[PDB]
């Protein structure tokens, strides 16, 4: 499978999440995603085929994971935006006020701005600290997906949000949205990963 | 806010 940010993958033939970013760890191919999407050694499938397994995760506390892929997978420096693509150029962390977009398999590609950093989300499982908040909307299934600027700087992976009963926060105004992502830079250094760029 |  071609590994592009934003696309759907399944975890042990049950949950669905979205690919965050293509990364390498020496000769190993992988992608970063949300920690709550699977446990270590959970099997990830893309389009019904086994592509790799969860190698490590931290959730709750943090919300991060990376999936080690088989050598047959094709890593690409890209995040899906409809039928188009955004090229991953690096991982400069944008500041509050900056414009940002996110990609995932439920709401597709949504943009908004960064409103706050170091937010704690109190999930049923435990708190996850240090999240950045944007007001781009998101829905159930978007977890793990890419947050990127139009200039191609990768920001982090979708963690959670104030979802309404329709499964997303796209029908409430931007001013009222809290969509939270886990910062990419600590995930890259914690696991010794390098971003695939183009 | 919930995970996703």
């Amino acid at each position: 499978a071609n590994i592009v940010g934003g696309i759907e993958y399944s975890i042990n033939n049950a949950s669905l999440c979205s690919v965050g970013f293509s990364v390498t760890r020496g000769a190993t191919k992988g992608f970063v995603t949300a920690g709550h999407c699977g446990t270590v050694n959970a099997t990830a499938r893309i389009g019904g085929a086994v592509v790799g397994t969860f190698a490590a995760r931290v959730f709750p506390g943090n919300d991060r994971a990376w999936v080690s892929l088989t050598s047959a997978q094709t890593l690409l420096p890209r995040v899906a935006n409809g039928s188009s693509f955004v090229t991953v150029r690096g991982s400069t962390e944008a500041a509050v006020g900056a414009a940002v977009c996110r990609s995932g398999r439920t709401t597709g590609y949504q943009c908004g701005t960064i409103t706050a950093k170091n937010v704690t989300a109190n999930y049923a499982e435990g708190a996850v600290r240090g999240l950045t908040q944007g007001n781009a909307c998101a829905g159930r299934g978007d977890s793990g997906g890419s947050w990127i600027t139009s200039a191609g700087q990768a920001q982090g992976v979708m963690s959670g949000g104030n979802v309404q009963s329709n499964g997303n926060n796209c029908g409430i105004p931007a001013s009222q949205r809290s969509s939270l992502f886990e910062r990419l830079q600590p995930i890259l250094s914690q696991y010794g990963l390098s971003l695939v760029t183009g | 806010a919930a995970p996703l």
